[PDB]
């Protein structure tokens, strides 16, 4: 009659019109046919280099000084909330020109319109001051940790393509970050900071390095040497 | 509304769409009760 | 699409059987043909329907300031003309000194989407074949397919995540838990198809998470 049917197994089932289904999965592979791919269409869900880099920079902003951690949270946070709130303001500049369009020098619409276009100015003046206060309050005290994070982010994907010559040679990002969270805890350096950022990654290879020989076949240590080597510092060998 | 008759070529069908439409139903030459209407006529309804 | 179009011509016609030979090389079934189609119609039919709404609501604000300014321009002076045969100044120039920001903000709007909704076909192409075709590849793929069709159309400027989404859903969106890279926020953009099931790979359930956060509302 009016509606429609739809068969699950056994049963028949009436099709209600707010059927909405998404699902999730764990694993890339697994598993789908060349028939069950041209109907579904596959979202991926990756971490990619410049995520990660972003991601170990703020570890490494939150593992340096907790004020600085917070001040950027905090400013960042109010600089939203005052964007959605200046959107929210100048949303009744639509109401304000033709709400009724009819006797708009007349009614207290007009007067109105004068204090919420005041607070819109008020807001837009702070809110540049705001960006100007926080720019370069965040650079000088954010900029002092990236040449850490850019090589922390090449040598997972060093060590990514180990699986592609023996099996069971994949390795995970949750151990990883626990790695790069034993690199703080256990080094307790009292130096320069341009004098600790170099200790730290000095003492991370040895950690990484470590952490992938505890695993690997005897006969496979010279490759992983060679080929952590050739990832770290592309510079040394020359070109041809 | 539809309006049928009892010795009609499509009682049942007619039937099926008075009630899955929502119609209302009167029927014309009836000369009884018919065995067809008896849980229609009662209280019959399981639910989905 | 010539029987899609009643239910320049050819151009379109021919770009769209290039992009699809060109997509041949990565698996291309007809069944994404036809995605690709309806999403196409979908996208381009809401996305007009906004921008007339918007010239709607600036013309109609452009009709009351200049109809209120030329009500204004007379009536004082029509009270003065009876004071010299024989008080509404003070909010008249409150109300002008928000409306010398207010109509010089809502002024130029009127011409920009006048200009936009000439470049909405090729756009509402590119949106579309993105979302039919690169929910897939890794990012290299990504960047190298939107640089060769963006070429291949012209318009060299003219980004796509700014033009099917603004910033504050990706502040309420970065609000809930959704990573805030340029992957995750394109995948995000494209679990707005409805077509089809969206897939979520996804080895870490943070994605996951930030979708049954902000589908609260409904059941």
């Amino acid at each position: 009659g009016p509606r429609y049917v739809v068969q699950i197994g056994d049963k028949i089932i009436d099709y209600n019109e707010e059927f909405r289904l998404f699902l999730s999965t764990r694993n890339p592979n697994p598993f789908i046919p060349p028939d069950a791919a041209s109907i579904v269409t596959e979202v991926n869900f990756t971490t990619t280099r410049s995520g990660l880099r972003g991601q170990l920079l703020a570890l490494t902003i939150q593992h340096e000084k907790p004020d600085l951690e917070e001040q950027k949270t905090k400013l960042l946070q109010q600089e939203e909330d005052k964007k959605i709130q200046l959107a929210k303001l100048e949303e009744s500049l639509l109401e304000t020109l033709a709400t009724s369009q009819g006797n708009i020098l007349e009614n207290k619409d007009l007067i109105e319109s004068l204090n919420q276009t005041k607070a819109s100015s008020a807001l837009i003046q702070e809110s540049l001051k705001e960006s100007y206060k926080l720019q370069i309050s965040l650079d000088q005290e954010r900029d002092a940790y990236l040449p850490l994070a850019e090589s922390a982010s090449k040598m997972y994907f060093i060590i990514s393509d180990l699986s592609k010559i023996n099996n069971m040679y994949r390795f995970s990002l949750a151990a990883f970050l626990r790695l790069f969270q034993r690199a703080l805890q256990n080094k307790q350096d009292s130096e320069n900071t341009e004098q600790r950022i170099q200790s730290l990654i000095s003492s991370l290879q040895h950690m990484v390095y470590e952490y992938i020989c505890r695993c690997l076949f005897k006969a496979d240590q010279l490759m992983f040497a060679l080929h952590f080597v050739r990832g770290m510092h592309p510079e040394l060998f020359q070109e041809n | 509304l539809e309006v049928i008759n009892q010795q009609d070529s499509n009682f049942i069908t007619a039937l099926e769409l008075a009630v899955r439409f929502g119609k209302t139903l009167i029927i014309q030459e009836m000369d009884g009760v018919e065995p067809v209407l008896y849980p229609l006529l009662r209280r019959d309804l399981v639910a989905q | 699409p010539e029987m899609l179009f009643s239910e320049v011509d050819p151009d379109f016609l021919k770009s769209f059987l290039l992009i699809h030979e060109s997509c041949k090389a990565y698996g291309a079934t007809p069944s994404q043909y036809m995605t690709f189609l309806h999403v196409y119609s979908a996208i381009s039919s809401s996305k007009k329907k906004e921008l007339l709404k918007r010239q709607s609501h600036l013309q109609a604000g452009v009709s009351k300031l200049n109809e209120a300014k030329a009500l204004v321009d007379e009536l004082n002076r029509k009270a003065g003309e009876q004071s010299v045969l024989l008080e509404t100044i003070k909010a008249a120039e409150v109300l002008i000194n928000q409306l010398d920001r207010e109509h010089k903000r809502w002024n130029a709007q009127v011409v920009e989407i006048t200009e936009e909704l000439a470049t909405l076909p090729k756009r509402a192409q590119l949106a579309a074949a993105f979302i039919t075709y690169l929910s897939a590849a890794p990012e290299s793929l990504r960047k190298t397919c939107l640089e060769e069709w963006t070429k291949s159309a012209g318009l060299e400027k003219f980004d796509l995540r700014r033009f099917l989404c603004t910033e504050s859903e990706q502040l309420i969106w970065k609000s809930e838990g959704l990573p805030s890279d340029d992957l995750s926020i394109e995948n995000a953009l494209v679990i707005l198809q409805s077509r089809v099931c969206p897939f979520l790979i996804d080895p870490s359930s943070q994605a996951t998470e930030w979708l049954k956060t902000h589908l609260k509302d409904s059941r």
